[PDB]
């Protein structure tokens, strides 16, 4: 509990950045008029008519902060290599996170606030089940930024081999393609492909 | 008996270098991995590779005798041939086989007071060599002064500010390759990890063998001198590799101290001509050095020398 | 100058300790007195007299030969005997004569980059014992990153904060009392004092003496081997303290090589039998250790030994 749960919640909040961008694009009632009589209505009613873009904006900065922490987990260590024995690509497990969990949110109508409370409860419930679901490495935001999620079986030079690890990486991997680890949990590590 | 095996192993380790990991050992005898910054870890890897190149790879005068054959020579890695492994060696061999997905990372809120030794796991070509170091109480590194009121502070007030920074120098005290241990600094053995009990037991066995050999008359001065570990180590080397104790008789030893130029002056014979009169500390250390065959004579020049360090050839 | 006299001098210095001061030599070769504070002076002085007592006073196995009789042995302070004094020797002999009211102070804005030598001046028995050490490549210390705002972060990394703060560890390179110098760290003698030109000059002098001895057909392997300082220190030892060069004729060394059990196999003799063939580095180091009078045979068990460290008893 706590720290491992907080790391997985951070990965989940990173997984939802494209949803917050889509909601901000979708239901922002910004008066985008270049006309001369389009004066400022005022900051108060501009805030009150754009409540869910403001909330999704705050959640977007939270996703940016958790991406910063995921880069901080690879800043410090990561000067040791392993050998890969069985590489199988699993980037599509990222994309099924999109088209089933982020795509049907935009079909909803974010007008009445009771429906928005229902959709926020749906986000919270999907998050609670998604922490312990063993497929928490699924990511639209990470797979957007060049990262590929592979299922590897690394082999250490001195300790031995470990089975069923998940490698987030920047370049393509294969068998005998030595990488540097920056282990996040006991399941997910960031590879770097020592040439 | 040679050094070419370790030289080839270290050539394969360094020339096919893969990675480095820093593992702290703790006073409660468990291992915690560390959180070294990557650029500083690259500097540490480069410096340790350079030191192990300047001491093993580029070195030509490197000899690897046995730890039981302790002599006072430099550039010598002592092979651990003793039958008992201490606790930190078992912890090193545990630290080699730590799986890489382990999550028992060290807590820097402990302020580096519980860490006893630093293990460095330099890896290359599917093998892992483990260097070891002792945190030498910060070796009291003084620091400069950055006074709060201004950034350059042109006033010399240099004091050690934090008292909790880790030293981590570039001198290693012992290391392990494969299933073998090599030892550089024996003060780390004696003081930190308490190796002197086995040496004192071997000195006790040496005193028992010296009583049974009936070469000395009074052994109480030697039993008093056996308390010092600097004497107990050479009594242990007498107990293991004395080439004249038990293989040749006592009478030729009495003759050899009789008609010697130096040894007749200090190492005295008794009135019965069968036991030696060795009471003083100079006579004691001369007795010890004669057991190690250090009064050693030339052939081309025919000059007797005091051989502090010697070996039985076979290169 | 014997070892016991130096031990008595150091004991009289330590038992009558009076004062302590720290001097810096920079890259522009001037002596600047630092501003190190009194409690830190007490701590550094206590640790340094502890190091001296463990290195000289409580060390019961000290020998003090000259650097021209150099060999790789531990626990020994090699007394300087060469005629040519380096510039830092002149700097430290000026440093022991620095008055206590000198105003040549250290500017703390230099960022500790110009300073290349540290001087510890201990005082006892109206004597000033000088310890000279250098500055290494900072021997980097590590700080846990307490930089969120002020004081939290039990997850941060260890990274090098200062990159300019000097260390002043508990180690010395050389120490001098009176007009007597002793060197413990010869590596910083060879590389930082630029002493390797003098050792190379002694090496080519010994090579010319080898050509005068009419013993070697071709010194080309010895010529390309003398560029490394490891062969050059033994070449200087051959130039000064070898009892074979200039004393024993060529035919006697050839005959003793011929009937030797190990030297005849490696150090082969030519077709005419007038010189000795030497081409490989194994034969090179074997000729070096043969001319240095180290293949020495036991007078008791008749075992030949390779003496890495030897001392003359009659002198």
């Amino acid at each position: 509990m706590q720290r491992n749960t907080y790391n997985k919640v951070g990965l989940y909040i990173l997984s939802l950045a494209m949803l917050f961008v889509f909601i901000i694009i979708l239901t922002a009632k910004i008066p985008f008029c270049f006309t001369s009589d389009c004066s400022f209505i005022g900051l108060k009613k501009l805030v009150l008519t754009n409540i869910v873009p403001i909330v999704c904006f705050v959640f977007f900065l939270f996703s940016i902060y958790f991406y910063n922490r995921l880069k901080n987990i690879t800043k410090y260590n990561g000067q040791d290599s392993v050998k890969i024995t069985s590489c199988q690509s699993e980037s599509y497990e990222s994309l099924t996170f999109l088209a089933t969990y982020i795509v049907p949110f935009m079909g909803f109508s974010f007008e009445d606030m009771q429906k928005n409370i229902a959709y926020l409860l749906l986000v919270v419930v999907i998050g609670i089940i998604f922490i312990k679901t063993d497929k928490y490495y699924a990511n639209p935001t990470l797979a957007l930024f060049g990262f590929k999620l592979y299922r590897v079986n690394i082999l250490h030079p001195g300790s031995g081999e470990t089975k069923n690890l998940i490698a987030i990486s920047n370049d393509v991997l294969k068998v005998d393609d030595n990488v540097y680890y920056s282990f996040f949990d006991e399941f997910v590590f960031i590879a770097r492909k020592k040439i | 008996m040679t050094t070419q095996q370790l030289k080839e192993k270290i050539s394969k380790i360094i020339d096919n270098f893969s990675g480095i990991r820093v593992v702290f050992t703790t006073t409660a005898n468990e291992l915690k991995l560390s959180r070294i910054e990557g650029s500083a870890l690259n500097s540490i890897a480069e410096g340790f590779i350079d030191k192990i190149k300047e001491d093993i790879i580029n070195n030509e005068d490197l000899t690897s005798p046995l730890l039981s054959n302790f002599d006072d020579r430099k550039n010598a890695l002592f092979k651990f041939d003793y039958e008992q492994y201490p606790e930190e060696f078992n912890k090193i061999t545990q630290a080699i086989a730590i799986p890489p997905n382990s999550q028992d990372y060290y807590n820097p809120l402990n302020k580096f007071t519980d860490v006893k030794g630093i293990i460095i796991l330099i890896s290359g070509d599917n093998k892992c060599l483990a260097l070891y170091k002792n945190k030498t109480n910060l070796a009291v590194l003084r620091n400069s002064r950055k006074m709060f009121n201004l950034v350059p502070d042109p006033d010399g007030y240099l004091k050690q500010l934090p008292n909790e920074i880790l030293r981590l120098d570039f001198n290693y005290d012992l290391f392990s390759i494969g299933e073998d241990f090599y030892i550089k600094n024996h003060k780390t053995l004696e003081t930190q990890m308490k190796f002197h009990q086995v040496i004192e037991a071997q000195a006790v066995i040496a005193l028992n063998s010296l009583r049974d050999s009936l070469l000395i008359e009074d052994i109480s001065g030697l039993e008093k001198s056996s308390r010092e570990i600097s004497f107990a180590r050479k009594l242990a080397k007498i107990s293991k590799h004395s080439p004249v104790l038990g293989k040749i008789d006592t009478k030729t030893i009495i003759d050899y101290v009789s008609q010697h130029k130096y040894l007749s002056a200090i190492l005295q014979i008794n009135e019965a001509g069968d036991k030696l009169l060795i009471k003083t500390k100079t006579s004691q250390k001369h007795f010890i050095k004669l057991m190690s065959d250090d009064y050693l004579q030339s052939d081309l020049t025919k000059i007797i020398y005091m051989s502090i360090a010697k070996d039985r050839l076979d290169e």
